[PDB]
């Protein structure tokens, strides 16, 4: 007969179906947000690059979350600036993300580390890429480089040449030979050809173009593991 | 630098004070407790089926 | 502040109708199931409707059933009972009452004050033998309320409940469960029982445990009140 | 003088050493050598707990083995009750980042703690009708990786930062804190009598705190890796801490010394959830290989395996009275095995 | 005594020869049978699969819509093949043909709806990503679906009403009588109910079928992606089996019309309708079998279903 | 005066009722409530409307003219549409008569609708084809 239930516990019942669909309703909203990782070398324009998709959406706190929204797209940025930890305990938290954008300064080839000697900066974000990039969790995700500081960069190559970053240089110290160079070296580091991507950019224009690259590279994705993960059903 | 190091010897001087037993006696507590409490154990010895809440 | 306060109340001509309201003020109306409770000019109480927490479910007592309508306004927080062709039958004192279900939660616990109806001129039963007792503070005292079927369902719980009614006063809830004490009623009450047989023991009498005691069943929702025992001096 | 120090250091290490062996003997292989062994212990899913849609981080069941709380990062905390399926809560936090999850032991609070280096401490028992935030603990630096409660008014967490703290829910300041581990700690497990209290460090080492005065007693070292879970045995003189080398290893509070290894040489991957069972002969510990293992805790052998998990197991329960065993995995599916 | 009988009303004439057995009606019952026997099963267990034991997708719901039009049209075959066997004769009293044509209409034009549907669903799906992410939820699926089954009973309401049995030459035939009233107007009606089912049923579903499974592989060439081998092989296969069988039964029904202008031929009518039926019920056999079953989820679901 | 073809055509009708497996005792024609004749580039039809009576002969002594007709024995009133050709072959024909308990009202329009095919048969050739007689729907 299956009528063993009390009223009261049918009333429980009824609570415990309120309560499940009310979290499938709000589980369904949580998987149409594209979901960003911000990783960066430190020291860069990370504040400003922050600020450049913040206004399209008009003790230490540890992960800082920025909200915004393009084009009827909405995406969830997470910023890991106060982790001072070790990184082999959180990373995996991270496993669904959708993008990985990735600072980068093209400015610190010269400028030495800081509270340290003999350790450029250029350096040690080039060990940070090929830290992250061979991870056994992020196997399919795709990097979304960011490059920094054009003015200054421009501005420093007329007084620094290249060659301290990279001896073995041969090209002339000017623009359109330096800056690519930069960008074949950080991209040699992916070791993953086949499943992942890099999409390479260049900034620090006083433009709206960021968001649009973020937005077309986020497009690519979906579509291309879409089409890749799903057959008939 | 120095405050770390002299905290850390500090700390490794308290600790050996403690008394300490043969390993044989712990065995031997170990395995009294084991062995008079395997009655009110459900996974060691199974319940039967009359008394158990889980189908 | 928890108060619900009825509304709509008044005298009536037979034959017509009337519309009774109970705005809930400082707390979520919804996530609880609300309940009608009439209580005759000179007579116990009589439960009336009742209403899940999401409109889900509603039950009518067998001698409203047809002429009432429960309903609630869950943004505005109130709750609405719509009564139509009013018998001499109808004129009472009309109490909303709170209650929530999920284990170990305490139904029928918090009582509006009520507003008063006057129109103008199977079931377990629950039996309290004894109408009145004398009782002298400092004393101890004990109420039986016996049942017609048994309360003790197949999960263990037995559907009892302990209300007592100060005179001049709404009820408020002194034990659910016929042995959980509820909160901010003292440890001198007690309840227990076995099936079809209970009692509620207050230890140490004092004043204003005087007034009339109600037990009601919930071992089938259908809930029952007893006759009353009133306890003076 | 760093060289002196070094020196007089390292003596003080040779002694210490030297002082643990002058205390050892026959170990438990040489007395559990003559005992008939349990036998083959084989569990049966009696239930299993749907509505997560995420990674389950955590559980803790309540004193009486009836509820449980169960945490994910969609943002939930969500109350189960282990009889029927039927839910009594469902929470959701600020962050979405949770490690950790407690019940308290009078059943009127819940904790939560993760990336945010903040505890909230939520009440359960309110006039209003709703789960509210009670109490918002900062302070910490790194995560949280382990909170545990010790009344209604204190509770111990275990940070990211290289510290534990012993807080005061009234005031909300930390009461005390303890310092003395040079690493990220991400374990907790406090004494039947909530006077001591151990915890593994990420630099594999194992202190036990005493909570009245703040100082660190007993230091047990020896592994190949981090130190991911730590459990009480039940008569409250040992315990048993699972790593990231697919070892679990037995230590003992008044030996001061390693008792048994639970290794075979077939398990690779590292061990998320150790819990031993009622009475202390059962070990059962969770691994990445997507099942987990019961272990005699004199035998070392193994004597049991529950595999209906898909993804890798993340935390382990077994309730007060032994009834039951409830495992949570990366793919939710909280399972009840009996 | 010689008693009498209910009533005798014998309407015949010898202009005519009988039905009689043939080569291809042989083969028609035998494609009922197989594809009765193929069907069932198969139906059950996606049925099974999908609606009880699994989660609440999108495509989850588009394939229970599916297998429970496919088993239900499946599950009255036994009916037509009685018919059809007994040199079709039909003795099962005139309500039970409006409600067994009823129900196999609907069933039909619901699965093709469904078919037509997937087939868009899947093309926006798998290449407009930002219009997914909205007007794709739980609530727009039941609304569309209510709409179909809604628009397929509609269509297939109209055989409640003109469905009908007369017995002729020592039979009982079942048929839809457009004569009810007056013969004036029957021409039109035959002509509108047919044209309507071939425009509803066959042009419109190949059409979209055709032009999303084409723009799907073109934008994804342009994208060049190298979509799989496993593609282009179960979407070139779903779309020939619906062209192979469900063509030669429109193609007949559309024949049907000349009866009024002139054909002075029957055999062409009289073998060729059993085997399109057969060949409709192939395909309804064959839906499950191509669209989730040969999938490598199901697959590998099935194997971890040990 | 009454000419022969409604003659043909009331014996042709009453040879097929005398086939009637069931029912014995074949009755006799007595008065013909009504037949109408017209001719078609095709044929001769001829509807009918005709008054029987039983008789004691046997069915199979239905063509012998020495039956008693006894008026305490059953009635019936029968319709017969049909149509001859050359030589008067018949080709198309339809009998009908129930009992007057049933409604004769949605029967008199099937019986209207089935003798107009009747009519138009052997005119057009596939005049006894129904539509949809093989398919399901
Ligand atoms: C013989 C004919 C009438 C059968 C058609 C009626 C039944 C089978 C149809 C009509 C409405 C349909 C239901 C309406 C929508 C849903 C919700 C979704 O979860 C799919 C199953 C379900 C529940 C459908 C199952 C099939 C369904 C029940």
């Amino acid at each position: 007969m299956g009528c063993t239930l009390s009223a009261e516990d049918k009333a429980a019942v009824e609570r415990s179906k309120m309560i499940d669909r009310n979290l499938r309703e709000d589980g369904e909203k949580a998987a149409r947000e594209v979901k960003l990782l911000l990783l960066g070398a430190g020291e860069s324009g990370k504040s400003t690059i922050v600020k450049q998709m913040k206004i399209i959406h008009e003790k230490t706190t540890g992960i800082v979350e920025t909200h915004f929204t393009f084009k009827d797209l909405h995406f969830k940025m997470f910023d890991v600036g106060a982790q001072r930890s070790e990184r082999k305990k959180w990373i995996h938290c991270f496993e669904g993300v959708t993008a990985i954008i990735f600072c980068v300064a093209l400015s610190d080839y010269d400028l030495v580390l800081a509270e340290d000697e003999e350790m450029n900066r250029m350096h040690e974000s080039m060990k940070l890429f090929d830290s992250i990039c061979n991870n056994k969790w992020f196997t399919d995700t795709s990097i979304i480089l960011f490059l920094n500081k054009k003015d200054l960069f421009e501005e420093k190559i007329k007084k620094s040449p290249l060659t301290i970053c990279y001896p073995e240089y041969a090209g002339s110290n000017t623009y359109e030979e330096a800056a690519a160079y930069i960008q074949c070296q950080f991209e040699d580091l992916n070791k993953r050809k086949d499943t992942k991507e890099i999409y390479t950019h260049f900034t620090c224009s006083t433009d709206t173009k960021n968001v649009q690259f973020v937005f077309d590279a986020v497009t690519d994705v979906i579509i291309k593991n879409n089409l890749k993960d799903c057959g008939l059903f | 630098s120095i405050a770390q190091a002299r905290k850390l010897v500090e700390q490794l001087k308290m600790e050996a004070n403690i008394d300490r037993i043969k390993v044989s006696k712990a065995a031997a507590d170990l395995m009294a407790y084991c062995e008079a409490h395997a009655k009110e154990d459900p996974l060691l010895t199974p319940v039967p089926a009359s008394e158990n809440p889980f189908r | 502040d928890v108060q619900l306060v009825e509304s709509g109340g008044g005298l009536v001509q037979p034959g017509g109708s009337r519309k009774l309201s109970c705005s809930a003020s400082g707390f979520a109306f919804s996530s609880f199931g609300m309940h009608w409770v009439r209580q005759a000019p000179e007579k116990g109480l009589e439960w009336v409707a009742y209403i899940s927490s999401g409109s889900g479910t509603i039950y009518y007592a067998d001698t409203v059933k047809g002429r009432f309508t429960i309903s609630r306004d869950d943004p505005k927080n109130t709750l609405f009972l719509q009564m139509t062709s009013l018998r001499s039958e109808d004129t009472a004192m009309y109490y909303c009452v709170r209650s929530i279900y999920y284990y170990g939660s305490s139904p029928f616990d918090f009582w509006g004050q009520g507003t008063t109806l006057t129109v103008s001129s199977s079931d377990i039963v629950m039996t309290q033998a004894t109408s009145s007792v004398p009782v002298t503070p400092g004393e101890s005292v004990s109420i039986s309320c016996r049942s017609s079927k048994s309360l003790l369902h197949s999960n263990g719980n037995t559907y009892l409940y302990w209300f007592l009614q100060r005179p001049g006063q709404s009820p408020q809830l002194l034990i659910y469960r016929m042995s959980n004490l509820a909160s901010g009623v003292p440890d001198r009450f007690s309840g227990s029982g076995s099936g079809t047989a209970f009692t509620l023991t207050i230890s140490r009498l004092e004043a204003e445990d005087v007034g009339v005691y109600y037990c009601m069943q919930h071992l089938e929702y259908p809930l029952t009140f007893g006759a009353g025992t009133k306890l003076e001096l | 003088e760093l060289d002196q120090l070094r020196q007089e250091a390292e003596q003080l290490k040779n002694q210490i050493r030297d002082a643990r062996k002058a205390c050892a003997d026959a170990t438990l292989s040489q007395i559990t050598n003559n005992i008939d062994p349990v036998g083959r212990i084989q569990m049966r899913t009696r239930r299993t707990l749907r509505g997560h849609l995420a990674k389950i981080y955590a559980m803790h069941w309540g004193t009486d083995s009836r509820l449980l709380v169960s945490a994910s990062q969609d943002g939930k905390l969500i109350i189960w009750d282990s009889y029927t399926t039927n839910k009594v809560h469902a929470i959701p936090l600020r962050s979405s980042w949770v490690m950790t999850c407690a019940y308290a032991p009078s059943g009127n609070y819940v904790a939560c703690g993760g990336l945010d280096n903040i505890c909230s401490i939520y009440n359960l028992k309110t006039r209003e009708g709703n789960v509210r935030v009670s109490r918002e603990l900062a302070g910490h630096t790194g995560y949280l990786s382990c909170c545990r409660f010790l009344d209604d008014n204190q509770i111990v967490t275990s940070s990211g930062d290289t510290t534990c703290a012993l807080w005061d829910i009234e005031t909300g300041q930390q009461t005390t804190t303890f310092t003395g581990h040079t690493g990220d700690v991400m374990s907790l497990s406090l004494a039947p009598d909530t006077r001591l209290f151990v915890s593994g460090a990420c630099d594999a080492s194992a202190k036990l705190w005493d909570v009245r005065e703040g100082m660190c007693r007993q230091t047990f070292t020896g592994h190949e890796s981090d130190i991911n879970a730590i459990c009480f045995f039940p008569n409250g003189n040992a315990f048993a801490t699972g790593s990231d080398d697919a070892t679990c290893r037995l230590f003992d509070l008044r030996a001061d010394q390693e008792l048994m290894t639970y290794s075979h040489d077939n398990i690779i991957c590292g061990i998320t959830s150790v819990s031993f069972s009622k009475s202390g002969r059962l070990l059962l510990a969770g691994y990445d290989d997507f099942n987990c293992n019961v272990w005699d805790a004199l035998k070392a052998d193994r004597a049991g395996v529950l595999a209906g998990h898909d993804n890798r197991v993340s935390c382990l329960g077994v309730t007060d009275d032994g009834m039951a065993v409830a495992t949570g995995s990366w793919d939710s599916f909280l399972k009840i095995w009996n | 005594n010689y008693s009498y009988d209910l009533d005798y009303y014998s309407l015949e004439s010898d202009l005519e020869e009988k039905v009689q057995l043939g080569v291809v009606h042989w083969v028609s019952l035998v494609l009922y049978c197989l594809a009765f026997v193929l069907g069932i099963p198969g139906n059950a267990i996606v049925i099974w699969f999908t609606g009880f034991k699994w989660k609440k997708t999108v495509t989850t719901l588009w394939f229970l819509n599916l297998a429970i039009a496919d088993f239900i049209f499946l599950l009255f075959l036994p009916l037509y093949i009685s018919y059809v066997a007994m040199n079709f004769h039909w003795p099962f009293g005139i309500w039970l043909c409006k409600a067994n044509s009823f129900t196999a209409q609907l069933n039909m034009f619901a699965s093709v709806f469904f078919l037509t549907v997937i087939s868009l669903d899947h093309y926006i799906h798998l290449i407009h990503p930002v219009l997914s992410h909205r007007h794709r939820t739980l609530k727009n699926s039941l609304i569309v679906i209510i709409f179909i089954w809604l628009l397929a009973s509609l269509i297939g309401g109209p055989a409640l009403y003109f469905r009908d049995t007369v017995e002729f030459n020592n039979h009982t035939l079942c048929y839809n009588n457009f004569q009810k009233h007056d013969p004036d107007l029957t021409l039109i009606r035959h002509h509108v109910l047919t044209w309507v089912k071939f425009i509803i049923g066959y042009l419109f579903p190949l059409l979209t079928m055709s032009i999303c499974y084409l723009c799907l592989i073109f934008k994804v060439k342009k994208r060049s992606i190298l979509i799989s081998s496993r593609h282009f092989w179960t979407i070139l296969v779903v779309v020939v089996a619906f062209v192979v069988c469900w063509t030669p039964y429109h193609l007949f029904s559309i024949w049907e019309l000349t009866i009024h202008h002139n054909s002075y031929s029957h055999h062409v009518m009289q073998a060729g309708i059993p085997l399109s039926t057969g060949l409709a019920f192939l395909n309804s056999c064959l839906n499950p079998i191509l669209y989730v079953l040969i999938s490598k989820k199901f697959q590998a679901r099935f194997r971890s279903s040990v | 005066e009454l000419t022969e073809a409604q003659r043909r055509g009331l014996q042709v009708a009453l040879e097929e009722f005398h086939k009637h497996p069931p029912v014995q005792w074949a009755f006799q024609e007595t008065s013909v409530e009504s037949a109408v004749d017209t001719p078609f580039p095709a044929g001769i039809f001829v509807r009918l409307e005709f008054k029987l009576q039983q008789t004691s002969c046997r069915k199979r002594d239905w063509k012998k003219p020495e039956c008693k007709v006894r008026p305490n024995g059953r009635k019936r009133k029968c319709l017969a549409c049909i149509k001859l050709g050359s030589e008067d072959k018949v080709l198309g024909r339809l009998v009908h008569c129930p009992i007057e308990t049933q409604v004769l009202r949605e029967a008199e329009e099937h019986q209207e609708t089935q003798c107009l095919r009747v009519q138009r048969a052997g005119e057009d050739p596939h005049s006894f084809y129904f539509p949809g007689q093989f398919a399901f729907s």
